[PDB]
């Protein structure tokens, strides 16, 4: 199998910027390289084939280059719809292989997340839970550290996080930390805190409550 | 002009399943047809290819032996018989058309989700995320909707029956160790719209024929 | 005398080529690569229902000014098929899907010594036309054609 390595795995840029992704093959593949664009919940689309040949319906701002092992995808002027994941591929030999992908996200100044805390549900408790939710809203970049403390006793491996796709409106993210205990345990503790660390927050912010 | 996929769904480990890929607006004459899958959070992986008009086939090693790619030229439809399925066979399966040069996928179908798990279909339990002083920040309050313990993906969540879409954040599902999924859909509303405006969370889980309207009160 | 030809692609697109009657098919397919990016050995050129073959020239196919060619994907990959005379013995042929029925007869004449004008191939109750390829008939691998006679 021929390995296709893209670089970087992720890049931030603003509208109108010129972007260039690189694709490296583990060996010579002449000009047998294709590029695909994909978006969340959607199928990939062909952009470039044979290294530098534009497929039908593809804006002329997309361009390809290179031959051998070093290839590049260039977007002359980034547009709001160009923000997506890009895959390169070699059609030189079997089996055909894709790169790991390069995600192009929108650039913006740092934004502090708005932290909120949601205690378990009364109706939920009546079944066995036990599940407290923590929300970090509208922040940038997507790097954030959430910590759980049941009576100042750090929780680990019992909470699952989830980050949304960059919001097309303001280009921000949203992380949710859900801590799901058992009914019996939830009763044995009263202080449930949520500490968040982010570039926007000069100092880790905590949002706690009492059972 | 497109490819329409179907046949995907829920199947247990070691189980079998068949996928279909119907063509529209074009024929399989002078084309290769391929299957490419995408694991959750993963990239793209080529599964198998076929030359419909000759029956010649090609498979990826990680699947060569368990899967069988075939075609019904008569109806311009390709199939993918998947036997001895595994947890790592869980992914979104695309069928792609090649009619320019070998291995280049110029047309990709909508996509079909294949999940291999012993966890049997289950309806979700909707729990409210009430808005309080703990979910407020100035003139903007926050509320949510907890869609917990459902299988298998996926579920649709709207607010006020599609009416409310502004400030809505439905989170990507996370798989619990129980084998079931769970996630939350939140929304930031004005601090003063509470008590004067209703907020309902429309949860819809087709796999279990479950449809629920949950009202989140302060 | 110089000549212009038109090549329609499957992607609703027509390309203009500057050629000469003496230009070989492979020489033309190279021009199409520079313009369309498709490897010559993967291009199937069609004219009036006839597949333009390598080694030949445009003049051989009577390609005149402003003629229109159709470009499709030349299906590749070696495979075997069987030809059983109606009598009948069976011979095995190594072919590709893009091989024309005329080509198949030339291969039959090569080992059975049967002149093409005496060969009539049948499959699925249909008579195979010389100008078309195996692909055009969905002739699967390991298939068995019927020679008449």
């Amino acid at each position: 199998d021929i390995q296709m390595t893209q670089s970087p795995s992720s890049l931030s840029a603003s509208v109108g910027d010129r972007v260039t992704i690189t694709c490296r093959a583990s060996q010579d593949v002449s000009t047998a390289v294709a590029w695909y664009q994909q978006k969340p919940g959607k199928a990939p689309k062909l952009l470039i084939y044979s290294a530098k040949f534009l497929y039908s319906g593809v804006p002329s701002r997309f361009s390809g280059s290179g031959s051998g092992t070093d290839f590049t995808l260039t977007i002359s002027s980034l547009q709001p719809e160009d923000f997506a994941t890009y895959y390169c591929q070699q059609s030189y030999t079997t089996p055909p292989t894709f790169g790991q992908g390069t995600k192009v996200e929108i650039k913006r100044t740092v934004a502090a997340p708005s932290v909120f805390i949601f205690p378990p549900s009364d109706e939920q408790l009546k079944s066995g839970t036990a599940s407290v939710v923590c929300l970090l809203n509208n922040f940038y970049p997507r790097e954030a550290k959430v910590q759980w403390k049941v009576d100042n006793a750090l929780q680990s491996g019992n909470s699952q996080e989830s980050v949304t796709e960059q919001d097309s409106k303001d280009s921000t993210y949203s992380l949710s930390s859900t801590l799901t205990l058992s009914k019996a345990d939830y009763e044995k503790h009263k202080v449930y805190a949520c500490e968040v660390t982010h570039q926007g927050l000069s100092s880790p912010v905590t949002k706690s409550f009492n059972r | 002009v497109q490819l329409v996929e179907s046949g995907g769904g829920l199947v247990q480990p070691g189980g079998s399943l068949r996928l279909s890929c119907a063509a529209s607006g074009f024929t399989f004459s002078n084309t290769y047809i391929s299957w490419v899958r995408q694991a959750p959070g993963k990239g793209l992986e080529w599964v198998a290819s076929i030359t419909p008009s000759s029956g010649q086939t090609d498979y990826a090693d990680s699947v060569k032996g368990r899967f069988t790619i075939s075609a019904d030229t008569s109806k311009n439809t390709a199939y993918l018989q998947m036997n001895s399925l595994r947890a790592e066979d869980t992914a979104v399966y695309y069928c792609a058309r090649t009619w320019l040069l070998r291995w280049v996928m110029d047309l990709w179908g909508q996509g079909t989700l294949v999940t291999v798990s012993s966890a049997s279909t289950k309806g979700p339990s909707v729990f409210p995320l009430a808005p309080s002083s703990k979910s407020t920040s100035g003139g903007t309050a926050a509320l949510g909707c907890l869609v917990k313990d459902y299988f298998p993906e996926p579920v649709t969540v709207s607010w006020n029956s599609g009416a409310l879409t502004s400030g809505v954040h439905t989170f990507p599902a996370v798989l619990q160790s129980s084998g079931l999924y769970s996630l939350s859909s939140v929304v930031t509303v004005p601090s003063s719209s509470l008590g004067t405006q209703t907020y309902i969370c429309n949860v819809n889980h087709k796999p279990s024929n479950t449809k629920v309207d949950k009202k989140v009160e302060p | 005398s110089h000549m212009q030809i038109f090549v329609k692609t499957l992607t609703g697109k027509t390309i203009t080529l500057e050629v000469e009657p003496s230009d070989t098919i492979e020489n033309v397919k190279a021009k199409i690569q520079d313009k369309e990016g498709i490897p010559p050995d993967q291009q199937r050129l069609i004219f009036a229902g006839k597949q333009l073959e390598d080694g030949r020239t445009l003049s051989d196919y009577n390609i005149q000014k402003e003629s229109t060619l159709h470009l499709v994907l030349r299906l590749r990959g070696g495979m075997q098929i069987f030809v059983k005379t109606l009598t009948g013995k069976t011979i095995t042929l190594e072919v590709e899907p893009s091989d024309t029925i005329e080509n198949v007869k030339a291969k039959i004449q090569d080992k059975e010594g049967i002149p093409p004008d005496q060969q009539r191939l049948i499959f699925a109750g249909k008579q195979l036309e010389d100008g078309r390829t195996l692909s055009d008939y969905n002739i699967q691998k390991e298939s068995t054609l019927h020679l008449v006679l």
